């Protein structure tokens, strides 16, 4: 159920932020100022 | 006139640190709430060539 980890500052597009998703061994990485879903989830 | 430079900020970079935020806040330390003025000079300026 543990997809990934969100880093960073403020973790809401104020920022550059690391994301990270896992498909338990594949990795899906990338850097921006996003703006996820405001209270969190891999959105499946 | 686009060349541009972050003039002041709140602490000194870590080696290779990006920071692309873009608010207002001061040169130093007055009471400002993001509103240009005195003593809140925005940092981001930048070179007339
Ligand atoms: C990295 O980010 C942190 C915030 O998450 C910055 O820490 C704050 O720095 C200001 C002064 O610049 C202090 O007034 C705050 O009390 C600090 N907060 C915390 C929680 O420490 C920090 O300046 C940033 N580091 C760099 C090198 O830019
Ligand atoms: C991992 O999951 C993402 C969606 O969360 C998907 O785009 C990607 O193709 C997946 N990769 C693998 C190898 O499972």
């Amino acid at each position: 159920i543990i997809r990934g980890w969100i880093f960073g500052t403020t973790l809401d597009s104020k920022t550059q932020s690391l994301l990270i998703v896992n498909n338990a061994t594949n990795v899906v990485i990338k850097v921006c100022e996003f703006q996820f879903c405001n209270d969190p989830f891999l959105d499946v | 006139y686009n060349y541009r430079y972050r003039l002041f900020r709140k602490s000194n970079l870590k080696p290779f640190e990006r920071d692309i935020s873009t608010e207002i806040y001061q040169a130093g330390s007055k009471p400002c709430n993001g509103v240009e003025g005195f003593n809140c000079y925005f940092p981001l300026q930048s070179y007339g060539f």
